[PDB]
């Protein structure tokens, strides 16, 4: 706890490439854990529509599936417009 | 003096702009005054092939608008 | 596709003939083991592309991954064979008959 | 009398202020940028060239050149 | 087709300059002109003899690291997956074992050239 | 109309390559307190054409110990790959539009190392073999980091298409979010192109001329045209990737003019660098790249993998 | 253009014939580059792209190393070339005769099964999603980071262990 | 005739290219080679005449013999000269090279480099001043200017 500071100052003086390399390596593993945006990375990738959204046959027990795309139901990308 | 380097540096400059300008214009001259269509994925290639078929002159860049229906 | 696999498969056979028919250098026999990896990789790549099986396209990469390791391990051994007799001739590797 | 050209081991302590200076020297290539500066300054100096054969290098009256036989 | 045309055009220029270089000059061949160069004296031995490679271990370590490039080059497509946590974890580990492999070789004097 | 488009690429480049030889000799001149060429034409502008003509009237060499097939192939390959590296470059619209342009540049660049290897080996001379085995050592040095550096930059770009870098840099140079990789990228390009302080394959001081010591006349001219074309291309590539020129869809002429100014400036820094530094030792080139750049590049690869994830800044696929 | 793929696979075949006759590893490394390049063009013709350029990239770095090892360990005074020895020169020529014979023969006794010279080109691409977007081989290869993560574990471990393996093999 | 005129101007064209690109071989023997380095120095800047030193005799046009030629070095000088591609020119610079100079009567000195190679221009001095060498170099360009190879081929 006291010797480490001496070592770190020593390495930082004479080996900054490695001190920078470990810091950036370790800073890259923390930043996803604590950022409040890491969750959107999946969401934005899931919100990109490559395949055709094949419609489903409306039996009659679908009260939360839009009929027309401009219906007030279904997944919405407002969180992405205002992101 | 040092500005006597410029006569060669200016030639080299003119030479390096001919590639970019000539290619941009040649693309417009061979694509009906439009940028050469880029096709990265199969979907875009399909659009060009459809445009080539409905043009009437077998060229994808001869667009047909509401005149045609 | 039919004509391509026949030519690719015969390409693999020629390298298997090359590997099984030694000459002097051990390095030359190592290059035939890379002729075989290249033939197999191209067959797998064409098979997967023709059948549209995207989930099999990882496999051709692993073949290259596990083919380099052999090339590395093969070259590492070739260094030890050269450090002993000063060449890589196979005819020198014959002490073990007795 | 003699002097040391490459002796300096009167070792000091690496302060955090000084360690960060050594690192910036190493990471930012500062002394290599100083050398780039010296050749940039020379680019805007007047060249020392003379326009031979229209200009000639200076010579003195003692200059030993080609031989000759003189008269009275 | 364009990409085939432009490269034949490149090849034909390189060929065309090669032909002019050999059939245009006036050539005067004799043995002492066409001997190998070695700073003014005769070579003491052919140049085909073994040439020790003092960095051979790094050479084969280049192969192993070269194939580990082949595993990282799909990443631009991989960051398009829904399974972002998985993609990232696999990426971090892959780069970390390449680094751990590099550290071991560095500390074993593996990066040093054999004397 | 496509053949005319090759002319307006391969000819301006070749003219620009030649004058780079003149700009090199005059910038090196004034940096050394002299004038460089200025007699052969107004300020030497004809000096490049004199050197070319003289080299193609010089007797070509066919050494008795040489392997002629590869001896001839090597310079031909050298100049072909130098010109072929140019066809995908977007300025701002490329001659050949490739989805994986960056890999085409990586793969073409690597294959050009074999012109050094084959020529040196085919010369069957000791100094040419020393030069070839430095080409092997130099490539093993910079190859691993150079590819990974590109990977790091392309995770902000989204693809291996070169034309998509124009759109990535619409509002900002990639030099800012990436100046550590640009610094490491720039040094790699000096190693890729055998440029001082990394002219180890040639290295006139230690090897008389390295790989091309047995080459004279027009075959030797082709090697140089290749060397100086690559300088422009690698700096042209660095201008696209990191110093994104202004692109307005209505003013494609603006992008080319700005692209040229930055490519000329970066090409000058190669000439500036050659006048300023001593030459590396080729064992120390490996240590520079493997013990400094590589540890940093792996960390930056891991930094830039995570960076789009925790800022939700993943580039689009298209 | 209907013979295009057939010619590339024919060139690939020769490159491995020349390779099998095993001249000096300087030329054996030259055949692998040209076969590597030819084979790269085949994977491109069939619609690949990432797989084509990778096998070309990987074999460019492999032959660089192999060249360094040839000049140090597998070089003799008079390196052999395909024309160096009359006997090898015989089997390279004869080898090309055989393929011109095998293709012509096997084409005579089936006409469609193996070699269908009558129909070269008609059967290169079978299907293709004409309105697709996500079809590059890179997407399939990139599945190692999500779906076939097991592929990458064994691949990464293979390379990781290899560093330890070679350092011990070459150790003094 | 018209063809004989065209051949004349083609002769000037090829000469001009050889006049304007003389690449001397990096090669000096003794004190005369120090003054050859001064001619490359800024004040005279031979580079401004298109004169570039190249190390390899294959890439060199001109061999400047700048110092004493001893018997031990005589075969080696001839060998690098033979390996110069043609056309090729020799400038003999200094008394030592010109005729032995201060060592003419030495048992170990070649009494003039022109016993070993053909010499185009002789530059007197011990050493010649850098201008004297420069005058000699520029006197070699005028010699090339008077070259008449193509015209003589026409009259064969
Ligand atoms: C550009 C160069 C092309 C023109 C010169 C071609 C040389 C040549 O092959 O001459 C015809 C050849 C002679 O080749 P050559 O050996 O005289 O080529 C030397 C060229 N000159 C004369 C300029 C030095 O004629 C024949 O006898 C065979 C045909
Ligand atoms: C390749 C491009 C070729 C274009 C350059 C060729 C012209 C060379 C002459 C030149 O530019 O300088 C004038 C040169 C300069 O003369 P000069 O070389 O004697 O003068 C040099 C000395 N100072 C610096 C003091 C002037 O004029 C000539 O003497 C040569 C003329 C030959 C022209 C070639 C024939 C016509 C072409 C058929
Ligand atoms: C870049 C390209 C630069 C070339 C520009 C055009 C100039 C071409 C002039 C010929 C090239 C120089 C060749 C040479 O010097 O040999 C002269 C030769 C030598 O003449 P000769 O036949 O009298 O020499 C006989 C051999 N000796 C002297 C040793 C006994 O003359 C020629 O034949 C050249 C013919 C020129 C015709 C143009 C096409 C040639 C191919
Ligand atoms: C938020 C999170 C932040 C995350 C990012 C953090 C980034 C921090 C900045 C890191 C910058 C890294 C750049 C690379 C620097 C480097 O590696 O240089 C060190 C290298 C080693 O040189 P060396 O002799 O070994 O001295 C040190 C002892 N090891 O020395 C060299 O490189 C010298 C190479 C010079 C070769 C000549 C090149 C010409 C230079 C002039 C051109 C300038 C343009
Ligand atoms: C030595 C000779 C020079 C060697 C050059 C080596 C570099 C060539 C790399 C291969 C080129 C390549 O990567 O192919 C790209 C392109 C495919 O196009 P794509 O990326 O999919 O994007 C547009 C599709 N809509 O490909 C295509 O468009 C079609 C395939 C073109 C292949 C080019 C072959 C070069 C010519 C070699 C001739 C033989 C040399 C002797
Ligand atoms: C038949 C046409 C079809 C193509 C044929 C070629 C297929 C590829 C074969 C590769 C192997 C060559 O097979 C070759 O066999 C010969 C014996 O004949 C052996 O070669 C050995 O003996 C021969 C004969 O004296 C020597 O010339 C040679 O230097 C020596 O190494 C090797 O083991 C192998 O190099
Ligand atoms: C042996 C070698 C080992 C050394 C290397 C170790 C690397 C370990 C890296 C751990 C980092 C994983 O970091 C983890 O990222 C994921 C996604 O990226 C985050 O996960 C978050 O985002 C995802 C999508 O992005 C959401 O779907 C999820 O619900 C949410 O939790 C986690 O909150 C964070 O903890
Ligand atoms: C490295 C060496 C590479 C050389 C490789 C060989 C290149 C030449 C390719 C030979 C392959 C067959 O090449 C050609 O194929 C076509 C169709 O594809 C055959 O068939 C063609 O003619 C037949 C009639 O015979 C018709 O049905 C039709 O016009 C066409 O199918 C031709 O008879 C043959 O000439
Ligand atoms: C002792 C030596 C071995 C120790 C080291 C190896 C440890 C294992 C690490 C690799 C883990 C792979 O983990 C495995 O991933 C696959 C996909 O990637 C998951 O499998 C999944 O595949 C696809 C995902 O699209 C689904 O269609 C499928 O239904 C589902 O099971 C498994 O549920 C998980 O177990
Ligand atoms: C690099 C390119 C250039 C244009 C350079 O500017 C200059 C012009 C070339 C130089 C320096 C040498 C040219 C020829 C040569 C080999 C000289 C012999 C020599 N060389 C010495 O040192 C270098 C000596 O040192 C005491 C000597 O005694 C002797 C006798
Ligand atoms: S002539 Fe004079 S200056 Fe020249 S080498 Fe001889 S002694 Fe030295």
């Amino acid at each position: 706890a006291g010797r480490i500071s001496a070592f770190l100052k020593n390495a930082w003086a004479k080996e900054p490439v490695l001190v920078v390399s470990f810091s950036v390596w370790g800073l890259a593993i923390i930043m996803p854990m604590i950022s409040p945006y890491t969750k959107y990375a999946s969401m934005i990738n899931k919100a990109t529509p490559y395949n055709y959204p094949v419609p489903v046959r409306d039996d009659g027990n679908m009260p939360d599936v839009p009929s027309h795309p401009q219906d007030p139901l279904g997944p919405s990308l407002d969180w992405l417009k205002n992101l | 003096m040092w500005f006597e380097i410029l006569p060669g540096l200016a030639i080299m400059g003119v030479c390096l702009v001919i590639p970019g300008v000539s290619t941009a214009y040649i693309h417009k001259f061979t694509n009906g005054g439009k940028e050469k269509r880029v096709a990265r994925v199969q979907y875009q290639w399909y659009l060009m092939e459809r445009d080539r078929r409905i043009s009437g002159v077998n060229r994808y860049y001869v667009s047909k608008g509401l005149e045609n229906i | 596709m039919p004509s391509t696999f026949f030519n690719l498969t015969m390409a693999f056979s020629l390298s298997l003939l090359g590997t099984l028919m030694f000459r002097s250098h051990l390095m030359s026999t190592l290059l035939c083991l890379e002729g075989m990896v290249l033939s197999l990789f191209i067959m797998t790549s064409v098979t997967s592309l023709n059948s549209n099986s995207m989930s099999s396209m990882p496999i051709p990469i692993t073949i290259l991954v596990f083919a380099a390791c052999e090339a590395a391990v093969g070259l590492a051994l070739l260094v030890k064979v050269s450090n002993t007799y000063g060449t890589d001739y196979v005819q020198n590797l014959n002490l073990l008959q007795c | 009398t003699y002097k040391y050209v490459n002796k300096k081991e009167q070792e000091s302590e690496v302060d955090m202020k000084s360690a960060t200076d050594n690192a910036a020297r190493i990471l930012m290539w500062t002394e290599l940028i100083r050398g780039l500066g010296m050749t940039l300054s020379y680019l805007f100096r007047e060249p020392a060239t003379i326009n031979y054969p229209f200009e000639k290098g200076p010579l003195s009256p003692r200059f030993r050149g080609e031989h000759a036989l003189r008269r009275y | 087709m364009n990409l085939y045309t432009v490269i034949f055009i490149n090849i034909l220029l390189s060929l065309t300059l090669i032909l002019v270089a050999f059939w245009l000059p006036q050539m005067n061949l004799y043995s002492e002109k066409a001997n190998p160069y070695e700073c003014g004296f005769d070579p003491t031995s052919s140049a085909r003899l073994p040439f020790s490679m003092k960095f051979f271990l790094v050479a084969i370590t280049f192969l192993l690291f070269d194939l580990e490039i082949a595993l990282l080059l799909p990443l631009p497509w991989a960051i398009q997956t829904i399974k972002t946590s998985t993609m990232m974890i696999m990426a971090f580990i892959l780069v970390t074992i390449l680094s751990l492999g590099l550290a071991y070789e560095w500390t074993q004097k593996g990066l040093e050239w054999t004397e | 109309m496509f053949f005319i488009n090759i002319l307006t690429l391969l000819v301006p480049i070749l003219i620009a390559m030649a004058f780079l030889t003149l700009v090199e000799r005059k910038i090196l001149g004034y940096m050394q307190l002299r004038k460089g060429p200025n007699i052969v034409g107004p300020y030497g502008i004809l000096q490049p054409f004199a050197d070319a003509m003289k080299l193609f009237m010089k007797e070509p060499m066919r050494p008795l110990t040489t392997s002629m097939s590869l001896f001839i192939i090597a310079p031909t390959l050298s100049l072909t790959l130098a010109l072929s590296l140019w066809v995908p470059l977007p300025m701002p619209h490329p001659l050949i539009n490739l989805n994986l342009g960056i890999l085409f540049i990586l793969a073409t660049s690597s294959l050009s190392v074999y012109s050094i290897l084959w020529s040196g080996w085919a010369s069957n001379s000791k100094y040419s073999l020393f030069g070839a085995l430095r080409a092997v050592a130099q490539t093993i040095s910079y190859e691993v980091t150079m590819a990974i550096i590109l990977l790091s930059v392309l995770l902000m770009n989204g693809s291996y298409s070169l034309q998509t870098l124009i759109t990535t840099q619409e509002h900002m140079w990639l030099l800012l979010p990436a100046w550590p990789m640009a610094m490491m990228w720039f040094i790699s390009t000096l190693a890729e192109t055998n440029r001082a302080p990394f002219d180890l394959t040639e290295g006139e001081s230690e090897l008389v001329s390295g790989f091309n010591v047995e080459y004279a006349a027009g075959p030797f001219a082709l090697f140089f045209m290749a060397e100086y074309t690559n300088i422009i291309l690698m700096n042209a590539l660095t201008t696209i990737i990191f110093l994104g020129p202004l692109y307005y869809i209505n003013l494609p002429e603006l992008y080319s003019t700005n692209f040229m100014m930055e490519a000329l400036l970066l090409s000058s820094t190669f000439l500036w660098i050659r006048a300023s530094y001593p030459r590396f030792r080729y064992d120390q080139l490996m240590h520079l790249l493997w013990k400094n750049f590589l540890p940093l590049t792996l960390a930056l690869c891991m930094w830039h993998i995570s960076l789009p994830i925790f800022t939700a800044g993943v580039p689009p696929y298209m | 253009m209907n013979n295009y793929i057939f010619v590339l696979s024919s060139l690939f075949l020769v490159g491995c014939l020349g390779l099998a006759l095993k001249p000096s590893p300087i030329y054996g490394g030259l055949g692998l580059i040209v076969s590597g390049f030819v084979g790269c063009l085949m994977v491109l013709g069939f619609g690949g792209s990432f797989l084509g350029l990778m096998v070309f990239l990987i074999y460019l770095g492999g032959m660089l190393v192999v060249f360094g090892y040839t000049t140090a360990m597998a070089t003799e005074e008079y390196p052999e070339t395909w024309g160096s020895n009359w006997l090898i020169l015989g089997f390279l020529v004869l080898g090309v005769i055989m393929e011109v014979f095998l293709i012509c023969v096997l084409n005579y006794y089936d006409e469609v099964g193996v070699i269908n010279l009558d129909g070269l080109g008609d059967w290169l691409m079978y299907e293709v999603d004409d309105v697709g977007v996500m079809l590059e081989g890179g997407i399939g290869v990139a599945a190692m980071y999500s779906c076939a993560t097991w592929m990458m574990v064994v691949a990464g471990w293979s390379l990781f262990a290899g560093i330890f393996i070679i350092i011990e093999i070459t150790r003094d | 005739s018209r063809a004989e005129y065209v051949v004349t101007k083609l002769d000037d064209l090829i000469n001009w290219a050889r006049r304007s690109s003389l690449w001397p071989m990096t090669f000096g023997l003794a004190c005369c080679a120090v003054e050859m380095m001064h001619m490359a120095a800024p004040r005279y800047d031979m580079d401004r005449f298109g004169v570039v030193f190249r190390a390899s005799p294959r890439q060199a046009d001109v061999m400047i013999v700048a110092g004493t030629l001893t018997n031990k070095m005589a075969p080696a000088l001839r060998k690098v000269y033979d390996q110069m591609p043609e056309p090729r020119y020799v400038v003999s610079m200094g008394s030592c090279a010109n005729g032995g100079g201060y060592y003419h009567y030495s048992y170990s000195v070649v009494r003039g480099c022109d016993r070993i190679v053909p010499v185009d221009i002789y530059v007197p001095g011990c050493p010649p001043t850098a201008e004297a060498l420069l005058y000699g170099i520029l006197q070699l360009q005028r010699k090339i200017k008077r070259e008449q190879k193509l015209k003589i081929w026409y009259r064969r």
